[PDB]
């Protein structure tokens, strides 16, 4: 299938007036060039292939950057650097989020890819053997690690991927996992109804998708014990929606985000640059 | 004889007429309907109140002035206190509904102005404190038939506890997108020289077959003055805007004692 | 094992690749689909929807609701009512329309653009307005007698509230670029009073129209890219 | 098990796909779907509007 | 198909005179040996396989050398060494360019391959963990990076390739992306018409393909944060035209290039070495 | 999906190709095209010239 | 996985190789061709 | 040798398996077996119990 | 060798993967099965 | 094979009493 060809047409002098309409109806303008000018025939062989939803979303996009380290930790703070946990979301970054938010609802499978990088913390402490990473998906309810070497990492039921540094970026597919019939990108509501005269706090409660969403947790560690040389790592997480359907289009985000919600920031709500005059070419 | 400008709508014991309409919108081209067995979820036999609840309810009118920045309501919130619809809504855990929305605003052949009337699925709006995100109270999110108004200024609160309401900033549609693009949502325009009413028929829209009406509004209704009201003999004149809405194909599941939401 | 030999590209992660990969949740039973209204299949469907041009985004009106309405009056000035370049991705006023926003995820565009105008004066106001599109390469039109030499329509105000002017696809290249670019410049859109707006007494003598833009069915886009309209601190 | 399909044309054929995994979520991108119905957004009106006719009669 | 065989022919004494012609007509000489000598029959089994356009262009050629580094940068100049951007072109080098410029117009898909190499800047600063590179194609209009770790690298829509040092040279195909129906190797014109009495500058404007060409930008970074040891890298970019068509042949470049245009250099316009005499074997 | 074609002969058979990608731009080199018409450059004359005849008569 | 064994040549970049490779711009719609005068197919055409 | 089987459905086909090893222990997971008979645990009674009837008569 | 190209995921150990692997005890003769009472096929049988 | 669908049913007024049982049986 191709975009529209243009038919050969000459002029008119007629009671048919396709140039006029009434957009009060809720209909957009419909007229095309052959309605208002003389046109030649032009065969259009061009297609809208690259603007299908699959094409628009058919990219792996970075959604977060995690950090983990491997060294001899002697304090609580340093022990907590030996692993990291991250609530799975697309709101840490802006680019994929904005594209998804052209729509109210979506349904897709997900390809997740990871890019893992290291550097030496210092150069006077020898070297470090090649590191293996564990990336464990912890669904809601499963126990979360409190140490890099606690029992949770045995991962009998949670999916884990073990990645060897220097190997190809690891990758797995995730099905559509929503508990509704589609994902909601926007939810105009709350997780519970506050009732008359109840003693439950109403002053510190939240609103919208943040009150109902939970896609579990990604936990990452270096499996190796410490070397004399401290190694610091970054794990970049990539998401590609595939097998995509979307519903109910929306105006795209026009001003900077300031968090997981639709909220905006007072110093950043003037997207347009003023023109000198209404007559500026 | 028949005309795009003249329409009658009857639901239950209620009828609307208009003689200066501009067609009618059926959102996303889909008329509302009952929930099919092949898409059903809760298994109890549903209540389908039909004519008791699927009828036109007229909200309190608002006044359009040359200085008005606009109005919003949420649905089913705006109808929560309306006759038997409200009773069926609150006696059940679950409900679904479509709507006929009829917005009314007449003037004269010498007045001018234009209202954009938009039906927005999942109309999530910004909060009014920058100390928190998504920080809106249930009471402020659910004003009922009085709805709310837009403002042309954004003045977030000094303390988080005082900003738990919507920052309904007109040109950002209260949600960080440009209002000029609101036409991607089902809409009509009431342009006073052309028409005196807008009619939108809305199917149920959600990512679920049925949901908790007291927790979740499926649609926002936004009325924005795209071109300000003007009347040469008196620029300070006011004309009413009246909103009348009928639930359609209502269906409820999970009967128990009545829900009474918090009021403060 | 089957003898094999690795080729260039081996082990790379190309973000636009299209390969299979093992599923982390095998034999998972997805939630059954149900029909939801408003399914979208192509971004060009959205590009065909009218959205309002912030035509009057001058100082004091930019970033307010007053950026949209185009001032009109009954004085019959010979000065143009508005003037804008056919640069739908990069122009300061077109870039934030729905069409403009979609175009900024692509590098190339082609096809005809539809400009629809809604007159919002009183019913008692009459008038005739000239709307013109001048393909590029000549003096930009600042007078009606130059504008009327291009593609144009004379709009008579009346019961039918709206008029559509087309910028038909007239280009040297098969696609234009979604940036400001001399080589793929699109030309000039202008507007003049053909007669003037006339009102009787007791009627506002100044009023507005709204301008909308949308893509025609001959329109398409190519070469996905990141937009310059969203960013974040690092 | 092999599917043979037309390629997207280049500057100047078919290609072959075999699915290796038991879950459809593992599959490569969905095939090009050229479906569209702009009218559900551009003309969602109850009564048909003929372009050449008056929008309001 | 083979090159021409030679037929058995003897002599002639005839009013047919294939040896004479008139090249004023614009026709080249056409006579072959059988027209002017006695010939034996020779069957020619040889083919012109290796001079088809696909064969002539069927090579990956180096078109540029880029540099990037990874170290702790404390100045603006050193921060700019952590990534590099390059306007995509074939005019940084001469060999592929000269071959393409046998023709006025072309149409082809492109295979791009990269060779990435490193060295230590010094030996008294320890070592460095294996590096991952990101090569991001930025089409015209997309935001260009101003720092090696800014938001642009999340690359939600731009194609990026992540390459792990020591792995096989990375490679991707690019379609024919021209906005015309062929690429122009030469363009005898300008990007706009300067008009009578306009105030636009006419003293510093350019001419030809440079005024209209834009194939976007390649941006490269090392994804890793800095090690104590500074690492300097080179990225060699290779292009192979494939699925090639070309039109309108031209004399090949006879003297050195001095830039992106057809301009020549005064000290380098004497390609021929003079012969001692017109009678020199 | 497999194409079997003649190889270029060596010192003293066929080969098999399967396309793995959905874009033709991904494909290997075009097959040998022995097309030629030197006359469009060597003899682009309006009136036919017979070699054995005088070029100018 | 299918048992395989890498042979000599593995991972090399031969500049006269002829392999497939993934497309960086999938499902891109190339500009339609039109007839242009003076098409060349073989360098020997130019040699004549 | 190739077996073609239905995949588990995703968000929005078949797949192919070939066994490479001579021992069945080497094979991938057994195919989904939806067999069940809860009654051997939930109702292991000698005399049939009809739900609508009294359990004890 | 057959020209091949490694994709992302190569060499990873995903604990929910489902691949074949060589048998450490080739041509081993397993003990014949016999019927045992109380076979379970699905955890939901136990949930009932 | 799927988990159990739910049939359309109305009320009853009957000597059939599926709500009562006797778990002493081991069922
Ligand atoms: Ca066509
Ligand atoms: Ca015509
Ligand atoms: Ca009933
Ligand atoms: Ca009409
Ligand atoms: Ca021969
Ligand atoms: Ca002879
Ligand atoms: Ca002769
Ligand atoms: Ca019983
Ligand atoms: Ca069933
Ligand atoms: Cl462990
Ligand atoms: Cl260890
Ligand atoms: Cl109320
Ligand atoms: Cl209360
Ligand atoms: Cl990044
Ligand atoms: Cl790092």
């Amino acid at each position: 299938p191709t975009a529209q060809s243009t038919p050969l047409t000459s002029g008119v002098n007629s009671q048919e007036v396709p140039a006029l309409t009434a957009v009060e109806t809720g209909a957009s303008g419909q007229a095309v060039p052959s309605d208002v000018i003389e046109t030649r025939h032009v065969v259009n062989y061009k297609t809208r292939s690259e603007s299908t939803l699959e094409s628009f979303f058919g990219r792996s996009a970075c959604v977060t950057i995690l950090e983990v380290e491997n060294f001899n930790a002697t304090t609580d703070a340093d022990r907590k650097k030996q692993f990291t946990t991250w609530a799975i979301t697309y709101t840490d970054t802006v680019q994929l989020r904005r594209k998804l938010e052209f729509f109210t609802y979506s349904r897709f499978d997900l390809e997740m890819t990871f890019v893992i990088t290291e550097r030496y913390y210092a150069s006077n402490t020898g070297h470090a053997r090649n590191q293996v990473y564990q990336l464990m998906y912890i669904p809601p309810g499963a126990p979360r690690p409190t140490a890099w070497d606690d029992y949770t990492w045995q991962s009998s039921s949670n999916p884990s991927v073990f990645y060897t540094y220097g190997s190809a970026p690891p990758r797995m597919s995730i099905p559509y996992v929503g508990i509704a019939n589609a994902y909601s990108h926007f939810y105009d509501g709350f997780a519970r109804v506050p009732l008359k005269d109840e003693t439950v706090d109403s002053g510190d409660t939240y609103y919208g998708l943040v009150t109902i969403n939970d896609f579990g947790t990604l936990a990452v560690r270096v499996v190796n014990e410490y070397n004399p040389a401290r190694i610091t790592s970054k794990i970049r997480v990539y998401m590609k929606p595939k097998h995509v359907r979307c519903w109910c289009p929306r105006p795209p985000r026009a001003v900077p985000y300031r968090g997981e919600g639709v909220d905006f920031k007072q110093d950043s709500i003037t997207p347009l640059t003023a023109v000198e005059n209404i007559n500026t070419f | 004889g028949y005309s795009d400008r003249v329409r009658q709508i009857t639901l239950g014991n209620s009828t609307i007429t208009t003689q200066e309409a501009a067609n009618a919108v059926v959102a996303y081209g889909e008329w509302p309907s009952y929930l099919d067995d092949k898409e059903a979820n809760p298994i109890d036999a549903p209540t389908e109140p039909d004519v008791s609840s699927n009828r036109f309810y007229t909200l309190d009118s608002v006044q359009w002035k040359s200085t008005s920045r606009g109005w919003w309501w949420k649905l089913p919130d705006a109808l929560k206190d309306m006759g038997m619809f409200g009773q069926n809504m609150y006696y059940h855990y679950l409900g679904r509904s479509g709507y006929t929305v009829h917005v009314q605003c007449n003037a004269s052949k010498f007045h001018q102005g234009a209202l954009g009337v938009f039906a927005i699925p999942e109309y999530v709006m910004a909060c009014n404190t920058e100390a928190k995100t998504s920080y809106v109270s249930y009471v402020n999110a659910n004003p009922g038939e009085k709805g709310g108004v837009f403002d042309n200024a954004y003045n977030p609160s000094a303390e988080a506890s005082e900003g738990r309401k919507f920052a309904a900033l007109d040109y950002l549609l209260g949600c960080g997108v440009l209002a000029g693009n609101a036409f991607v949502y089902p809409h009509q325009i009431i342009n006073l020289r052309t028409n005196n009413s807008a009619t939108l028929v809305l199917p149920y829209v959600n990512s679920l077959a049925i949901d908790c009406m007291a927790k979740h509004n499926n649609w926002g209704l936004v009325i924005l003055p795209l071109c300000k009201l003007d009347y040469a003999p008196n620029s300070s004149t006011e004309i009413p805007i009246t909103v009348t809405i009928a639930p359609m194909f209502t269906e409820f599941n999970g009967l128990r004692n009545i829900t009474v939401p918090a009021t403060q | 094992g089957l003898p094999t030999m690795l080729t260039p590209g081996s082990s790379q992660f190309l973000t636009s690749d299209d390969f299979q990969s093992p599923c982390a949740l095998p034999n998972f039973d997805v939630t059954p689909p149900i029909h939801i209204p408003g399914e979208v299949f192509n971004m060009m469907e959205l590009a065909e929807i009218d959205s309002m041009i912030p035509m009057n985004s001058v100082t004091g009106k930019a970033n307010t609701m007053e950026m949209y309405p185009i001032p009109l009056d009954d004085k019959g000035s010979a000065t143009p009512i508005f003037s804008i370049s056919l640069s739908p991705a990069s122009d300061k006023r077109l870039q934030y329309t729905m069409l403009g926003e979609i175009l900024n995820y692509y590098t190339h565009w082609t096809g005809s653009l539809r400009f629809t105008f809604l007159f919002c004066g009183s019913m008692m106001a009459t008038g005739k307005i000239l709307l013109s599109y001048s393909p590029p390469g000549a003096k930009p039109p600042t007078t009606r007698k130059d504008a009327m030499l291009g593609t144009h329509i004379i709009w008579d105000l009346g019961l039918q509230s709206s008029c559509t002017m087309l910028a038909p696809w007239i280009s040297n290249t098969v696609y234009r670029r979604c940036i400001k670019d001399d080589f793929t410049e699109g030309g000039y859109i202008t507007c003049f009073y053909q007669t003037r707006i006339v009102v009787p007494s007791g009627t506002p003598t100044s009023m507005f129209m709204l301008a909308f833009v949308s893509a025609c069915p001959d329109f398409s886009v190519r070469l996905l890219r990141d937009t310059n309209h969203i960013s974040q601190r690092t | 098990g092999a599917q043979v399909s037309s390629q997207k044309v280049g500057a100047h054929v078919n290609y072959t796909t075999i699915n290796y995994y038991k879950d459809s979520a593992s599959n490569a991108a969905s095939k090009l779907d050229f479906s569209q119905d702009p009218s559900k957004f551009t003309e969602p009106v109850k009564d048909i509007m003929i372009k050449t006719a008056p929008a309001l009669n």
